[PDB]
């Protein structure tokens, strides 16, 4: 039993209703499945079991429902405590499952990234290593595409990115991509370049720098 | 020797009986068939027969050679009609079932003052058991009563929970 | 009821590791134990149970060979063992009362009621070390509009460090990201300000870390460069 849940983000204003949904491959049988708050650094509390029944000390606002392969976990006024990551999980059958989660966070008017490029510092390179770190300045929604191009080849396994939590007072987000080079590779290829793909932006936007041109 | 209980058990209704067998739950009161054989498949917890004094049934085949499947195979079974008294007294087994009803067996009371199916001696008295609690909730409140007395030739000593 | 376990370990690609649970507040014969583990931004994971009066231990397929779960009566510790661990092994290892819907056979399946503290075991190939900290240098060609700055603070481990800005008197507009674990098995993370063009030349910027656990703590001045 495959757990899938739905929207991957949802994003609703304070006193809205939170509607979060589990679709499993198969049937869970008896409406085995549970439902998980978690909040950041913390362990997942345990909020519902049984598709429907609400565990103990879990406030009135928190309902479920839904039986078979489709089930739904109901907030009817989100407070601002109920912004987290919530799972759900079977134990229907007999290897137990989770969902891969869905994100509840504060709604927001769509607003296009700042994206700056660093190249690497001289200090560094004189390490022989050199990271090229790309920001994506308070943006909303949090879903964005970063593509990393080393002379128009695209980078694809060698970059990781980060993502800061959700500013309450503007509801944005921020985000760090550092592509990994040695000094070696670094210094055979001329233009760097970080292209952005994100909702408020009606076409890619793309910020490079030519080295050995500065 | 704990292979032979049988672990059948499906709470599809929520009810949380299963965990009482696990964790310690003091019971809620908001909501306060001949022994022949029974197939183990669809039993959770242990089976008790009640000679006056409580006893244990393990799970055995057909013939009665104790097996160690936790009554998983559908040859499993629970031989309650072995465990009738030679004299013809009174005689009741009870059980939890995979969906967590409690089930009993015995002969038909023959009158008010008579027997009842599973642990009931009298309408009002109940055989007391590790699992009485569990199989009958509301129970609880009942008074015991410690009870020595000689049946077909045989002292059994026992407690009956009473109102 | 609470479950209480090992701290944090670090470990090498090959290597083993143990985490143990104390169970607290209920009987440790009739107990549940689940073992759930989470990686860096996913979802939990169950691993495999024990209840230890039915001897039987249930594992998840995926991991199936590489754990051994066991209880000891003794002590009321329940363990599990993870052996020839990966890169990809790097997560909480977390302990949990498991409340069961059904049971079969010797084990039972359910939900996840007391979950314990968390256990972060870390495979990496290196030991306690500061970090080295490298400007994200501003571009050095402005009036008015909004300039990037920041620092990048790389291999380094354990967590945590702490990033601010002139000793605390930059406050708005930073940022300072998640860290992330390198593939050499160490921290990298990058804190960034946003700041008034005008100000590039005329205003002095440092970043302030701060890595504990190696006592290394560094100022370093970020300035603009003909990159930015
Ligand atoms: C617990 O018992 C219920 C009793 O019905 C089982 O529910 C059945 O599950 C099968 C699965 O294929 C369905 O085809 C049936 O239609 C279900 N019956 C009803 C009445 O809904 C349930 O599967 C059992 N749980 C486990 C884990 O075995
Ligand atoms: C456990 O015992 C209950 C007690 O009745 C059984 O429930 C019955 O199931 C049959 C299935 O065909 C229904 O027709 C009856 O209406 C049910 N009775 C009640 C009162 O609900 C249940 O089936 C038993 N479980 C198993 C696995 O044997
Ligand atoms: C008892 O059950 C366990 C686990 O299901 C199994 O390994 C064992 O073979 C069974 N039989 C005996 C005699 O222990
Ligand atoms: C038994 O007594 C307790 C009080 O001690 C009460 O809460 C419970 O409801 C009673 N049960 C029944 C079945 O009357």
């Amino acid at each position: 039993a495959v757990l899938t849940q739905s929207p991957g983000t949802l994003s609703l204003s304070p006193g809205e209703r939170a509607t979060l949904s589990c679709r499993a491959s198969h049937s869970v049988s008896s409406s085995n499945l549970a439902w998980y708050q978690q909040k950041p650094g913390q362990a997942p509390r345990l909020l519902m079991y049984g598709a429907s029944r609400r565990a103990t000390g879990i406030p009135d606002r928190f309902s479920g429902s839904g039986s078979g392969t489709d089930f739904t976990l109901t907030i009817s006024r989100l407070e601002p405590e109920d912004f987290a990551v919530y799972y759900c999980q079977q134990y229907g059958s007999s290897p137990i499952t989770f969902g891969q989660g869905t994100r509840l966070d504060i709604k927001g008017t769509v607003a296009a990234p700042s994206v700056f490029i660093f190249p690497p510092s001289d200090e560094q390179l004189k390490s022989g290593t050199a990271s090229v770190v790309c920001l994506l300045n308070n943006f909303y929604p949090r879903e964005a595409k970063v593509q990393w191009k080393v002379d128009n080849a695209l980078q694809s396994g060698n970059s990781q990115e980060s993502v800061t939590e959700q500013d309450s007072k503007d509801s944005t987000y921020s985000l760090s991509s550092t592509l990994t080079l040695s000094k070696a590779d670094y210094e055979k290829h001329k233009v760097y370049a970080c292209e952005v793909t994100h909702q408020g932006l009606s076409s890619p936007v793309t910020k490079s720098f030519n080295r050995g041109e500065c | 020797h704990i292979n032979r209980t049988a672990l059948n058990c499906n709470d599809s209704l929520q009810t949380g009986f299963i965990t009482s067998l696990f964790y310690a739950k003091n019971v809620d009161s908001s909501g306060c068939r001949p022994c022949d054989v029974v197939s183990a498949r669809t039993v959770c917890g242990p089976v008790y027969c009640f000679t006056p004094s409580p006893v244990v049934v393990g799970t055995t085949d057909k013939l009665g050679i104790p097996t160690y499947n936790w009554g998983e195979n559908e040859t499993d079974v629970f031989m309650l009609e072995s465990l009738r008294p030679p004299t013809g007294g009174w005689f009741g087994c009870t059980w939890m079932n995979s969906t967590g009803f409690t089930k009993t067996c015995g002969a038909p009371p023959g009158g008010p003052t008579d027997g009842g199916s599973g642990p009931w001696i009298t309408p009002r008295c109940l055989v007391d058991y590790p699992y009485r609690l569990w199989h009958y909730p509301c129970t609880v409140n009942f008074t015991l009563h410690k009870v020595r007395m000689f049946v077909g030739g045989i002292e059994h000593r026992f407690d009956a929970a009473c109102n | 009821v609470q479950l209480v376990e090992s701290g944090a370990e670090v470990k090498k690609p090959g290597s083993s590791v143990k985490v143990s649970c104390k169970a607290s507040g209920a009987t440790f014969s009739s107990f549940i134990f689940s073992w759930v583990r989470q990686a860096p931004g996913q979802g939990p994971e169950w691993m495999g149970g024990i209840i230890p009066m039915f001897g039987t231990a249930k594992y998840a397929p995926r991991l199936q060979g590489r754990v051994t779960i066991t209880a000891d009566e003794s002590t009321s510790t329940a363990y599990m063992d993870l052996s020839s661990l990966r890169f990809e092994d790097t997560a909480v290892y977390y302990c949990a009362m498991e409340v069961p819907g059904f049971c079969r056979g010797g084990s039972c399946s359910g939900y996840m009621d007391v979950w314990g503290k968390g256990t972060l075991v870390t495979v990496s190939p290196a030991s306690t070390k500061g970090p080295s900290v490298f400007p994200l240098a501003p571009s050095s060609k402005t009036s008015g509009g909004t300039a990037a700055l920041g620092c990048l603070v790389k291999d380094y481990f354990p967590e945590p460090v702490t990033v601010s800005w002139n000793s605390g008197a930059l406050t708005s507009g930073v940022h300072t990201f998640p860290a992330v674990l390198q593939s050499s098995g160490l921290y990298s993370l990058s804190s960034v300000v946003t700041v008034p063009s005008s100000s590039l030349g005329t205003q002095t910027y440092i970043c302030n870390v701060n890595h504990k656990p190696s006592n290394t703590k560094v100022d370093k001045k970020v300035e603009p460069k003909s990159c930015g």
